[PDB]
RNA sequence: GAUGGGGAAGCUCCGUGGCCUGAUUUUAUGCAGGCCACCAUCGAAAGGGAAUCCGGUUAAGAUUCCGGAACCUGGAUAUGGAUUCUUCACGGUAACGUAACUGAAUGUGGAGACGUCGGCGCGAGCCCUGGGAGGAGUUAUCUUUUCUUCUUAACAGCUUAUCACCCCGGAGGUUUAUCCGGGAUGGGGUCUUAUGGCUGGAAGAGGCCAGCACUGCUGGCUCCGGUGGCUUGUGACGGCCUGAAAAUCCACAGGAAGGAAUAGUUUUCAUGCCAGGUCGUACUGCUCCAAG
RNA sequence: AUGGUGAAAGCCAGCUGGUGG
């Protein structure tokens, strides 16, 4: 086995997403009959939440999530983790490869993260690398 | 339109989710769409090809009945041969036939 | 100057300032080929199909 | 080389600010704050630099004139889409890719932009010639013989990648020339298009022939190949001590700024329109091309 | 005199035989 379990939280390294922080949801060491190989799910999010008028405040909250699968030669390991159950129903391993449920899934973690960067939890994940 | 231009000469969408079955009727002109929405459309086209015209397109009635599961609705669809008749298949684990 | 293969996109360009009609032989068998350019654009019974067609606010000379 | 300055009575000498913000700035219509660091100019017609190619024209001119067809800088812009039913999009794990899909200050990167030389792959010119189509000549001696024509542009779409890079792998591959590895041999892929083939340009151009007019026209050919020395441009390797400067284009970290109900914002997307000045330009000519 | 002008390293095979120049 390997810490590399669900929760755990990684950065992407090529695709040019490079910088771009995502949290694990299953591990697969032995991978499938796709991407024979040890690789992992993630999720994370394309673009951070960063005298208001309460109008800029829903802008700046604004998340847009990514989901995709990594291999494990791309991926930083970080010394962090979040919970990532919240989400699982909807991110699986039968969900990657299959639309229409990539949208439903990206609108599912959109939710959750924007009912996660409002008080505030898990600030790491949300933090962006300049 | 293979005849006019390389991008296309009108483009729909009213569809709520990804199209995945788009068909020709083998005799009618009729032309069916299928998404995961589970709605399903048909189209009836002015084939006419006597003349150096577009063919016009009109839409006659919508369709529904495929419960979307798992994000996942019209998967796959077939026109009669002779009738206006269409076969469809959903994510529900179930297919209809749609008749006049 | 373009590799235009669609004729309705040339139909436009005419019904868009006179055009020309080229004839070429050729052999593969011995076999005829036409051009028909406007003003540049020049397209690949297409003959017969294309001139009748042709709208009357237009002149061709051949060659 | 002036300039901030300094000697010489002296003609003369030495010295190498332009940008942004604010309700109009509380004792009352008088201006407040923040950014950055320097010194003009001249000096290259062999350096960098955005852009044109084929045919014809003379008593001298053309890549300027004409016939034909494109390219580069800048601006109002007009239409369609895209941004998505609503607020700045996505695909593959990956090299990477899309017609479009906002980017201010602040730092950086690529090109520009960088010595010299040895070898090799490749396009292609030259030298040579096979088959075939037309003209010309030797020819008492032998000769299916010798010469001669068989041309394809800027530009745009396909197609085309040595090199370089990505996934499985876990103990030999390789150059002309010894170079690479516990991450190799191998299998599976991506990309920078150097110039190769196609078409359009483009056979209507030009050229090779036959015929008749008595000032031109009418008919055809302008094809299919090959590898055996000179040459050029480039690519990729390998020997020796760092071979310029500036102008100009692009991207990256950046997230302030702006984005909805009788057109939310934009037009690195597509089509369309207009303008693009002055001088040199004829001839002769330290520097250019060289068949067997 | 005055005031001006001009200019063989390397590497392959068994010290011997080889490749690059």
């Amino acid at each position: 086995a390997k810490f590399l379990k669900a929760g755990k939280v990684a950065v992407v390294v090529r695709g040019r997403y490079a910088g771009k922080k995502v949290v694990i949801v299953k591990p697969h060491d032995e991978g499938s009959k796709s991407h024979p190989f040890g690789h992992a799910l993630v999720a994370g999010i394309e673009r951070y939440p960063l005298k208001h008028g309460a109008k800029k405040v829903a802008k700046r909250t604004k998340i847009k999530p990514f989901i995709k699968v990594v291999n494990y030669n791309h991926l930083l390991p970080t010394r962090y983790t979040l919970d990532v159950e919240a989400f699982k129903s909807v991110v699986s391993t039968e969900t990657f490869e299959q639309p229409s449920q990539r949208e439903e899934a990206k609108k599912v973690v959109k939710k959750a993260f924007e009912e996660r960067h409002q008080a505030g939890k898990n600030q790491w994940f949300f933090s962006k690398l300049r | 339109d293979l005849d006019l231009a390389s991008t296309p000469y009108k483009t729909l969408r009213y569809h709520e989710k990804a199209v995945r079955s788009v068909n020709f009727h083998k005799k009618l002109p009729l032309f069916s769409s299928a998404a995961d929405d589970g709605t399903i459309h048909v189209f009836h086209a002015t084939v006419y090809d006597d003349m150096m015209k577009n063919p016009m397109i009109v839409p006659l009635k919508k369709l529904t009945g495929h419960k979307v599961i798992n994000s996942l609705g019209v998967l796959d669809a077939i026109w009669h041969p002779r009738e206006a008749w269409l076969f469809s298949a959903g994510a529900d684990n179930t297919a209809r036939l749609w008749t006049t | 100057a373009r590799e235009i293969t669609d004729i309705k996109q040339f139909l436009e360009l005419t019904r868009r300032k006179t055009a020309t009609v080229k004839i070429n032989k050729k052999l593969n068998k011995p076999f005829r080929q036409t051009k028909f350019k406007v003003r540049l654009y020049t397209l690949v019974g297409k003959a017969k199909k294309l001139i009748q067609s042709l709208p009357p606010t237009l002149k061709v000379n051949r060659l």
